[PDB]
RNA sequence: AAAUUGAAGAGUUUGAUCAUGGCUCAGAUUGAACGCUGGCGGCAGGCCUAACACAUGCAAGUCGAACGGUAACAGGAAGAAGCUUGCUUCUUUGCUGACGAGUGGCGGACGGGUGAGUAAUGUCUGGGAAACUGCCUGAUGGAGGGGGAUAACUACUGGAAACGGUAGCUAAUACCGCAUAACGUCGCAAGACCAAAGAGGGGGACCUUCGGGCCUCUUGCCAUCGGAUGUGCCCAGAUGGGAUUAGCUAGUAGGUGGGGUAACGGCUCACCUAGGCGACGAUCCCUAGCUGGUCUGAGAGGAUGACCAGCCACACUGGAACUGAGACACGGUCCAGACUCCUACGGGAGGCAGCAGUGGGGAAUAUUGCACAAUGGGCGCAAGCCUGAUGCAGCCAUGCCGCGUGUAUGAAGAAGGCCUUCGGGUUGUAAAGUACUUUCAGCGGGGAGGAAGGGAGUAAAGUUAAUACCUUUGCUCAUUGACGUUACCCGCAGAAGAAGCACCGGCUAACUCCGUGCCAGCAGCCGCGGUAAUACGGAGGGUGCAAGCGUUAAUCGGAAUUACUGGGCGUAAAGCGCACGCAGGCGGUUUGUUAAGUCAGAUGUGAAAUCCCCGGGCUCAACCUGGGAACUGCAUCUGAUACUGG
C-alpha cells in the first residue's frame, strides 16, 4: 500500500526534486538528477499528449505518496467539491494529516512523517491520531506527544524546517512541538509548476 | 401432523366441524320448509313455518355458524315472498 | 484411502498446508504422465496391440479403488491393454457419464446407484 | 362532487345497456404526436331513452353486471 | 394490533433505532404507517439522542396503539429531560 | 446558504485522399469465475445453475390466574422412625412450590424461504361503493336459572409398530336449552326474534355446614353503535414481443326473477333479448413475477429487477374443502400421482423454495457454531417459557474503505548482473554500514458502551370499610452481555513476521542484448516470425497497478452505428415498375360557440430507504445518522381561449 522501492528514481522520472529525501543534500550529489532512471535514460522521450498528462499526475501522486485507488477518489471529491476542481485537488492533498505533520516540520520527509503519525507520535486537539490521510481542519492543532517529544528525528526535522519557506496558513511553536492549521492554503500558497489542469484532463477522458 | 399442537388443533377442528354441520343441516332444513309452503300457496303454513326459522337463523348467526347478514337476508327474502302471495 | 491425519488449532492456518499437499501431488501426476508418453520414444506402438478397451470405476468406497484397480492392471496383458479412467469416490454424476461418451467404455461400480440427472444421459445415448 | 365522463354512442343494442365511446388526444411518449385514443365503456340506460349516435354524459357507480359500472346521467346532443 | 416501536437500523455494534408507529405482525424492519422519533443508544450525549414527536405517540395511543417496554422507557425519560 | 450548475476521442479499406460504413480500443459497472500471488482490519456480499433430490438436529409454542388433576421432583404432615433426641429416611396423603399426559383458551394465516405460475381475480398511478375485520381502543347496558355429555383415569382386550376395541366414570371459561332483549336483525308499521363465563389478590364488624358467605379491586365473558389496523370488491390509464397468428365469443353480452356472498356482480340458475370483443391489435403463439429503485449516459435514452423495502404468487405435483376474525393453511386435514423410509409382512410413515448440512448439476457461492444480552413476535397478571426472526460468531481478497510490509543517513558510486563503439553507462542511495522509530501481527497488563428493565423491600397518590391487594411515580440494596481474549488505553521484544501481477511495435505510459529463423510461437484491432525481431522465448532495464494483478464472462458508454432530443435513400445500404383508392395522418380563409387537446392556479397524493445538498457520530474512510431538496408523475376543482379538435 506504500511506495517502499528507491526514491530518487522517481524524482529522476519526472525531472524535478520530489523532496523525497531531508535536503541535507545538494540533490545532484546523490544521483544523476537530470537524468532518467535505466539503460536508456539519456534518451529524449519525444513525448506525447498523454504521456505529459500521465507523468504531471504521477509527480504530484509521488510528491504526497498516494497510490492510484485513493487519488483517484481525491480527484472526484474535488470535482464533487465547489469551485475550480484541479485547486480541490490540492486543498484536499495539503490537508492531509502525514502532510500537516511534514510542513510543521515534525517530519524530514513526508515518509517520515507519516512514520510519526502511523506509530502513534502525533496528536490532533490532544486527541490520537494515526491514519496518514486523515483531512486536518481549519483551526486543529497537531502536537507531537509527549513520549515521542525527545526523538531527535524531530529536532533535526524542525530545523531543516526553519531552512525551507515557511508555510504561511500554520503556526508552528517548535519547543512545545506543537502547531495550529489556520486555514486551507490557497492555490497561490503551492508551487507554480504543478499543472493540476492536466491532472484534471487526464481524469475527465 | 408434525407438531404436538398440530395434532390437537386438527383433532378439534373435526369436533367443531361435526358440530357446526349438525347445527348447519338443522338449520337448513327449517329453511327449506318455508320455501316448500311458499311453493305449495299456504300462506298460514309458510308463516308459520317462517315463525319457527326466524329464532333459529337468529342464533346460529349469534353462535357465529353464520354471519348476522346472512340471516337477516333469509328472513328479508322468505318474508317478501309469503307476503306476495298472501 | 488411508493416510495420517492430524488436528490444528486454526483452519486458515491449515489451508495453506493442504493446499501445498496438493501441488506436489499435481507436479508428480504430470510428471508421471509427460514420462508415460514419452518413454516408447516413437510417434506409435512398433507393433498391432494399438487396439484397446476402455473402462469408466466409480466406487462408493475410497479403499477399494486403489486397491481393485492393482489387481486390475494384472489382468492387463500385451496384446489387449486395459486402463482405468476417472476413478469417483462414490456413486455417479454428469461428468462420468460424459467421460464415457467421449471414448466407449462400460460404465461399472462396485456399489452404485443411478442418479435423476444420471439416468437421463445413459438412456438417451447408448451406454 | 359529481366526477362525470362525456362520449358518443357507438351501440344502443342492449336492454338497458349502451355502448360509449370516450374519446381524447394524447401526447405520445416518445415521439411527441398527439395521437387519438379510445375508451369504450359499457354503461346503464334504464329505459333505453339513448340512441345510436347521441352525444351523452355518465358517471361511475357500482358494479351492475360482469361489464357495466357506469350509468348514464343524461343526453346532451341527439340524431346529428 | 397497532403498536409504537423501534425499527433497528444502524450498523453492526452501531445500533440506531427508528421509531415507528405499525401493525404489530409486520416484520421489526418491515411496512410501518408513520415515523414518530428516533433512538440513538449510541449517541454522544454531547448532543441529541433522543427525539421524539410526543403530540402523535399521543394521538395514536389515543386511537388505542400500545407502546413498547423500551419506547415506555424513552418517553418517561425524555419528559424527564423537559 | 446549498441540493442534475453538464457533454473529448483513437486504430483499421487506399499508393495517397475525402466520404460512406462496420469491426476494435481508452471509461464506468459486477452476487462473478479462472491463472499467478497473498499481511491485518472495518462495513457489506455470498447457489445467478437443478421450482433437482434430500440423512440428522433445530426452525411454534405457551397459560396451573379456565379444568379434572398427580407422574416425575421438591419440600412439608397426623404417623411410620432415620434416632447419635431435632439433624433425620419411608410407608403414606396434591397439603403446595411446581408439573408429564389430558380437556380448554390464545397462537400454529405472523415471523422466515422461493420466483415456478401469472401479459392479469398481478403490479404501478389515481379514483370509486356494495363489505367484513382477532388482539388494542371510546361509548351504554348484560352478566340470571338450569341440563345432558366427554378426554384424562379405571377394568377387559387387538397390534411388530402406527395406532386402536369394549364398557365404566368425571371437571370446566368444552357443549345445549330456558329466562332476560334494544340505540340490534326482519318488518310500512303493529309486532316477531337473538347472547353470556368465570378466575384470581387482599379483608373490617358479623357468622355459620370452616368450603367460604359477605366487603373490595384486578381480569375474562355477552350485546349494540363507533375509532384504529387489516382485508375483499369495482373503474380508468400505464405496465413485453410476434400478423411467417385476423378474426374471437353459448354464461358468451345484456335484461327479468329466484338463489348466493361479509359485500356489488353471469357469482349461479331459469326465462327473454342477440348481443359482447377486435386492426387504438382481439384471438392464438413465445417470453416474464410488478414496483420503489439499480448500473450506465451531459441529457433524452439504453440495460436491468441479488442484497434493502412495498405488492403479488407459490409451499413435492394435480384437486378439495374443514376449522377459524383471517387459510382454501410453509413445518394442518382429505383424495389422487410421482418418490422415499420403517415392518415381526399383516400393515405403517414423510415432503428443507425455514437455519445449518448432504448428493447431484456447475466456471462458481460458506459452519450440521453461540445467544435470547439487545430490538421485535407468540403465550402469560406476572415471573417467565418459546423464537435458525434477530443479534452475533466461523468460512471465502467477492467488493468497498482504511493501514502496514519500515524512517533517516549512506559514493567514486563496491561485488554481481546488463548494455558498451572497452572510454564508460546502468541497476543505484538501491544494497552493505550508521543511527532511529515499533503502527499492525506476537506477548503480558488494564478496561467503556450496546442495560432499557426485571427482583426484594420502602414511601406517597388514586382505590376502598380499610394502612390490604392492585396500579402509577419517586428511594435505597443486590443483580441481568451471546458477541468476548470486545472497542479503546498502557507495557515488552526487535526491522524484526508481511510484495506480488500485467505490460513496454502503433493505438498506449515503458528499449536493449542473446536465442530462434514463415519454425517454436504472439495476436483486443492493425499486424509480428525466412539472420540486426524494441511484436516470439529468456535476460537486464523500464512503465503501469499494488494485497492484489491479469484473462474470461456481462450491461451501458464512446456508437449521431435505430438518429424523440439526434441520420439517411441520383452515383455509397435505401423510392414499391406505374396508377386509382378505403381506413389513417394532414388540411386554405372569416365569425360565433364549445373548452377535449394546450396553458394557469389551488388542493390532495407521489411510502420509507436510495440519489443529491448542509450538518452530526465511529481515530479517518468506507459505514451509520438529523434536516432539507428532489420524486420532473398522477388525480380533482377553478380559470384563461391564441393555436389544435368538436
Amino acid at each position: 500500500a506504500r511506495y517502499l522501492g528507491p526514491k530518487l528514481k522517481l524524482s529522476r522520472r519526472e525531472g524535478t526534486d520530489l523532496f523525497l529525501k531531508s535536503g541535507v543534500r545538494a540533490i545532484d550529489t546523490k544521483c544523476k538528477i537530470e537524468q532518467a532512471p535505466g539503460q536508456h535514460g539519456a534518451r529524449k522521450p519525444r513525448l506525447s499528449d498523454y504521456g505529459v498528462q500521465l507523468r504531471e499526475k504521477q509527480k504530484v501522486r509521488r510528491i504526497y505518496g498516494v497510490l492510484e485507488r485513493q487519488f483517484r477518489n481525491y480527484y472526484k471529491e474535488a470535482a464533487r467539491l465547489k469551485g475550480n476542481t484541479g485547486e480541490n485537488l490540492l486543498a484536499l492533498l495539503e490537508g492531509r494529516l502525514d502532510n500537516v505533520v511534514y510542513r510543521m516540520g515534525f517530519g524530514a520527509t513526508r515518509a517520515e512523517a507519516r512514520q510519526l503519525v502511523s506509530h502513534k507520535a502525533i496528536m490532533v486537539n490532544g486527541r490520537v491520531v494515526n491514519i496518514a490521510s486523515y483531512q486536518v481542519s481549519p483551526n486543529d492543532v497537531v502536537s507531537i506527544r509527549e513520549k515521542a517529544k525527545k526523538q531527535s528525528r524531530v529536532k533535526a526535522a524542525l530545523e531543516l524546517a526553519e531552512q525551507r519557506e515557511k508555510p504561511t496558513w500554520l503556526e508552528v511553536d517548535a519547543g512545545k512541538m506543537e502547531g495550529t492549521f489556520k486555514r486551507k492554503p490557497e492555490r497561490s500558497d503551492l508551487s507554480a509548476d504543478i499543472n493540476e489542469h492536466l491532472i484534471v484532463e487526464l481524469y475527465s477522458k | 401432523a408434525n407438531i404436538k399442537s398440530a395434532k390437537k388443533r386438527a383433532i378439534q377442528s373435526e369436533k367443531a366441524r361435526k358440530h357446526n354441520a349438525s347445527r348447519r343441516s338443522m338449520m337448513r332444513t327449517f329453511i327449506k320448509k318455508v320455501y316448500a309452503a311458499i311453493e305449495a300457496g299456504d300462506k298460514a303454513a309458510a308463516q308459520k313455518a317462517f315463525n319457527e326459522m326466524q329464532p333459529i337463523v337468529d342464533r346460529q348467526a349469534a353462535k357465529g355458524l353464520i354471519h348476522k347478514n346472512k340471516a337477516a337476508r333469509h328472513k328479508a327474502n322468505l318474508t317478501a315472498q309469503i307476503n306476495k302471495l298472501a | 484411502a488411508g493416510d495420517e491425519v492430524t488436528v490444528v488449532r486454526d483452519e486458515k492456518k491449515a489451508r495453506e498446508v493442504a493446499l501445498y499437499r496438493q501441488g506436489k501431488f499435481r507436479e508428480v501426476k504430470l510428471a508421471r504422465q509427460q514420462k508415460s508418453k514419452l518413454e516408447n520414444m516413437f510417434a506409435n506402438m512398433t507393433e498391432g496391440e494399438v487396439h484397446e478397451v476402455n473402462i469408466v470405476l466409480k466406487a462408493d468406497v475410497q479403499g477399494s479403488v486403489e486397491a481393485i484397480s492393482d489387481s486390475l492392471l494384472k489382468l492387463s496383458t500385451d496384446e489387449v491393454k486395459v486402463k482405468i479412467i476417472g476413478s469417483g469416490v462414490g456413486g455417479i454424476t454428469e461428468t462420468d457419464a460424459t467421460l464415457a461418451a467421449a471414448s466407449n467404455a462400460i460404465l461399472v461400480g462396485f456399489n452404485v446407484r443411478a442418479d435423476a440427472s444420471a439416468r437421463k444421459v445413459i438412456e438417451a445415448e447408448s451406454l | 362532487k359529481i366526477r362525470t365522463l362525456q362520449g358518443r354512442v357507438v351501440s344502443d343494442k342492449m336492454e338497458k345497456s349502451i355502448v360509449v365511446a370516450i374519446e381524447r388526444f394524447v401526447k405520445h411518449p416518445i415521439y411527441g404526436k398527439f395521437i387519438k385514443r379510445t375508451t369504450k365503456l359499457h354503461v346503464h340506460d334504464e329505459n333505453n331513452e339513448c340512441g345510436i349516435g347521441d352525444v351523452v354524459e355518465i358517471r361511475e357507480c357500482r358494479p351492475l353486471s360482469k361489464t357495466k359500472s357506469w350509468t348514464l346521467v343524461r343526453v346532451v346532443e341527439k340524431a346529428v | 394490533m397497532v403498536t409504537i416501536r423501534l425499527a433497528r437500523h444502524g450498523a453492526k455494534k452501531r445500533p440506531f433505532y427508528q421509531v415507528v408507529v405499525a401493525d404489530s405482525r409486520n416484520a421489526r424492519n418491515g411496512r410501518f404507517i408513520e415515523r414518530v422519533g428516533f433512538f440513538n443508544p449510541i449517541a454522544s450525549e454531547k448532543e441529541e439522542g433522543t427525539r421524539l414527536d410526543l403530540d402523535r405517540i399521543a394521538h395514536w395511543v389515543g386511537q388505542g396503539a400500545t407502546i413498547s417496554d423500551r419506547v415506555a422507557a424513552l418517553i418517561k425519560e425524555v419528559n424527564k429531560a423537559a
